[PDB]
DNA sequence: GGAGGCCAAGATCTCAATTTCGTACAAGAAATC
DNA sequence: CCCTTCGGGAGGTGCATCCCGGTCTCGCTTGGCCTCC
């Protein structure tokens, strides 16, 4: 419970952003940041404390936190890059000092890295590498700024593990019109189907975390949205 | 020589950082001194709550509002937080060509 | 249970390079850049995360020690569970999907699997990327040429017996003639890549396979060398690294943390400081880093960072600062009920 | 099995230089740069590592002994294996990934390969770049100009018969005419090199092909010089080098160094001290260096490393302090279980 | 005689080439060790 | 206590190299075969 203003947050993307089908919502980033800030993972309490720094639409059941929208400058644009996570079974990893290989005549059975459950998993994921990441939200600038600057949260998939979509130089600029939920009838974040907002149909929980809770039908924006950084800083 | 001599300090005190690293550290320290000095300069502007100042920064290197990746972006901190909105909406004497690029 | 954010700088002692398939292309070895060539490279957080997971695994191995037989108690299944979190023998607790705070028993008993997760158990350590602070903090390091030893030092020919000096002469002859042949084939290949640009798609169904058969001819010619399969006089391609003494901003975090998990992480950092190497090209001593991490935590309830200490890893030593970090390390050293096996 | 970090300084006795194909361009000869044109030049770790690898190869050759004539028992393939890690036979045992203790036997029986590695076998030795200390400390050395011997001193001309004197006359006239023609062609080529900047990719292409055929015209003009293909009198392009007395901070590591492997490395440093030459332009005595290293080991899990000793290489000798380095050298020297010969 | 491990075989293919450069000053007070 | 001097003339040319030689891989299962339990 605190006075909440429409803010647009623009940050410099330092690593490619991996989008999990639905565009990463700023409310999910803030939920992770709060889960880190209050050392408790329970969705209920973290949500309860997220409402104190984000406006929550009760009649619509969503947080006023627009989805990810890439800010592209005339010099750098939205690009297609691959976030590549590859097993590195080093010789030091592959050594008797760390484990006891099954032996046959004093020879150690080599790990079959080619295939099988012990393979060198070369997982490639689509990632988007734009110069800037932008979100819009109706909230307290102070708390969200502190969280995004100091909480270990990125934009996209598994920022903890893959370090995807890391950002720095978080800049918050106040907006004149609330562009978090709706904009000329185009949904700017996951919103329920019945809201009358048009976009792309999908299945996902409305409130974060977006990997627990019944996946009800929702309308969400285009996963990859691009705007000129000048158009975004115009306000 | 501050960079060189400070490098001598770190070298003889055992710290291993190359001379170019000390050059960078000295550069960043000086740039933060420049930020403080320019903040003082802008503070000259307004002293009374009724003061109205038209600040004209004629340096080309002062970051443009649209250039969030500009090299001297920290200089944007010179403007007080409260007056950052007029910083974003500021008349540019000699701006740099923008366009209507269809790939927006 | 505290979220520990290690916000800090990595100063590079020897150039820091990493090979990523997407970043590296035929044009040369380039760092991950997140954009065009003019973009700013970043050292992946994946490489640092894997290196620190390996360090933590080694810390766990040392703490466990060896059996009476002098063999690590870990088998291949446990080793791959601790090292890369892949269950090979399909014997792992498949936690239900919708409880976030699941596996508390495994987290308590196994702090390595707690910090760095397994498949199906979210890890607690988010290791962010080492972002360079500057604009010209990368460079094409390495590079050179694998020089024929006997064409540089003539004295080394006094060791070769004549039946091997003629072998060397044959090797140089074969290298030279195979290399002009491969050069001609490459000249045809690039001429064909020029011709691709005037594609009308009547020829293209043939041109790409023609290119492929030229590559096959190249491989055949390399196979034809009787004395040496690969040319020795190779100009080594440079690899893109972060300059020596590059100040890279690094953000690492542990999520809600029992004293034991944070202690294990700090011990992993203390063991990584023995060989502070990130990335490959270790032949050129690449990866040697020294980093100062300011360990901040969040005040209970309040949104403010309190500084609990600093982890200054340097060639001269590891300076753990802050009584609370020492308390975490001591907690990890004690609490010997950890059961890393399965 | 200790991780020895040699941290030290390479003082320069004569200019330290290296020509790396990537760094040098048509603008001239430039030292390998620490990430940018306006960067501190660094001596590549590659050159130091190769010099030390050849020093260690010579150490192993002398240790294995020389036959009556002076030939080592190693064949050519073994020498290439030891010095450059290239197997010409292809019999070198490729370690399929996933092989536990990959090359532990080869490492035990081949200390040199264990140190400097191979294809698919990690080299325990990492030889880092030598970065300079302090601004400047690099400059354009060499330079000057090859000069016609007989136009500098006429006393060398009394040693030539009349036919040879007329041969020199023809050589000089040919050089002058070729210089004039090539200079005209190069002025046209330079007009094209200015025209580059309007690099419309198609005009860039045609202009580049025009520069190519102008180069072929130059080569053909020089091919029609009966007496001398190359101009005898010509300015020597300077090479960038680290000045004499330059201090270059250097870091080397031996990861998991057995006493035998570290003893071999120290013996390689000892033998390198005999000819402590790094880089090229050795005709100008470039590369001579005196280097002092502090060897520090770091038992993993301990907050501080312990200094085993110090290796100082100077023109007056190699000073080794610390009993540990002596014990390692003696352990390497007194082990007879190194089958350096290929399997 | 069954159970591990090493090694060869299996269909064609999908794509894109940067071209170095920071920063250029003033003075507050003084019983200084 | 005096009183610090004017000026003169600043190059001419050469020649700017030749050449190497640019790698293996590998992210999968599967059975055939070869040795051990």
């Amino acid at each position: 419970m605190l006075n909440f203003k429409p803010y647009r947050v623009i940050m410099s993307s330092l690593t490619p952003v991996v989008i999990s089908g639905i565009a990463p919502s700023l409310d999910g980033i803030l939920y992770e940041a709060l889960s880190q800030a209050i050392p408790s993972n329970e969705p209920g309490v973290v949500l309860a404390r997220l409402k104190e720094i984000l406006l929550f639409n009760d009649e619509l059941g969503v947080f006023h936190a627009s989805s990810l929208r890439f800010g592209i400058t005339p010099e750098q644009g939205i690009g297609a890059t691959t976030s590549m996570r590859c097993d590195y079974l080093s010789p030091e990893k592959l050594s008797t000092a760390m484990f006891s290989p099954r032996t046959r005549r004093g020879l150690f059975t080599r790990v079959l890295l080619t295939g099988g459950p012990t393979k060198r998993r070369m997982t490639t994921r689509p990632a988007y590498s734009a110069p800037y990441l932008t979100f819009d939200f109706v909230g307290s600038s102070e708390a969200v700024e502190i969280l995004l600057n100091h909480a270990h949260v990125g934009v996209g998939y598994d920022y903890f593990s893959a370090a995807n979509g890391e950002f720095n130089n978080v800049t918050i600029l106040p907006l004149d019109i609330d562009t978090s939920i709706s904009n000329e009838g185009m949904a700017l974040r996951p919103v329920p189907v019945n809201s009358g907002l048009n976009g792309i149909k999908g299945v996902s929980p409305l409130i974060p975390p977006y990997f627990v809770g019944e996946k009800l039908n929702i309308v969400h924006p285009a996963p990859v949205r691009t705007q000129l950084i000048s158009s975004l800083l115009r306000g | 020589m501050k960079a060189e001599s400070l490098y001598g300090y770190l070298k003889e005190r055992g710290y291993s950082r190359t001379f170019e690293a000390v050059n960078r550290n000295i550069y960043l320290e000086n740039l933060r001194k420049v930020i403080r000095k320019a903040k003082q300069s802008v503070g000259r502007g307004i002293r009374s709550e009724n003061d109205t100042v038209r600040i004209i920064i004629l340096d080309p290197r002062f970051p443009e509002p649209t250039d969030l990746s500009s090299k001297h972006r920290s200089l944007e901190h010179i403007i007080p937080v409260r007056f950052r909105r007029e910083y974003r909406s500021c008349e540019i004497l000699s701006p740099a060509y923008f366009e209507e690029d269809i790939q927006c | 249970m505290r979220t520990l954010n290690f916000n800090g700088k990595i100063s590079t002692l020897e150039p820091l390079t990493v090979t990523v398939k997407n970043a590296v292309s035929t044009s040369g070895h380039r760092l991950p850049r997140n954009g065009g060539f003019n973009a700013a490279p970043y050292f992946p957080g994946t490489s640092i995360r894997g290196t620190l997971r390996h360090a933590a695994h080694k810390v766990i191995v040392d703490r466990v020690g060896l059996n009476a037989d002098g063999k690590s108690p870990f088998d291949l299944a446990e080793h791959f569970m601790l090292a890369q979190g892949v269950d090979i023998n399909g014997e792992a607790e498949t936690f239900a999907p919708g409880e976030i705070n699941a596996g508390a028993e495994l987290r308590s008993k196994n702090p390595l699997i707690s910090l760095f997760g397994r498949w199906g158990l979210s890890g607690k350590v988010g290791i962010g990327n080492a972002i360079p602070d500057g604009d010209n903090q990368w460079g094409m390091f390495g590079g050179g040429a694998r020089s024929i030893m006997f064409q540089r030092d003539e004295s080394l020919m006094e060791f070769l017996e004549t039946d091997q000096v003629d072998r060397l002469e044959r090797l140089l002859e074969e290298q030279a003639e195979a290399s002009v042949d491969i050069s001609q084939i490459k000249t045809e290949q690039d001429a064909l890549k020029k011709a691709m640009k005037s594609a009308d798609k009547d020829t293209k169904a043939e041109l790409q396979i023609k290119v492929r058969e030229l590559d096959e001819k190249i491989q055949a010619r390399k196979d034809q060398k009787q004395e040496s399969r690969e040319s020795i006089r190779r100009p080594i391609d440079p690899y893109e690294a972060f300059i020596t003494g590059a100040e890279l901003s690094h953000r690492m975090s542990i999520k809600n943390a029992t004293d034991e998990e944070a202690g294990l992480f700090i011990s992993a950092l203390i063991r990584f400081a023995a060989e502070p190497r990130f990335g490959g090209h270790a032949n050129h001593n690449c990866g040697l880093v020294e980093a100062h991490w300011t360990v901040t935590t969040w005040k209970p309830g309040e949104l403010v960072p309190v500084t609990l200490g600093e982890i200054v890893i340097t060639p001269n030593g590891v300076e753990i600062t802050g009584d609370e970090l020492f308390a975490m390390v001591k907690a990890f050293n004690e609490n010997q009920s950890f059961d890393f096996t399965a």
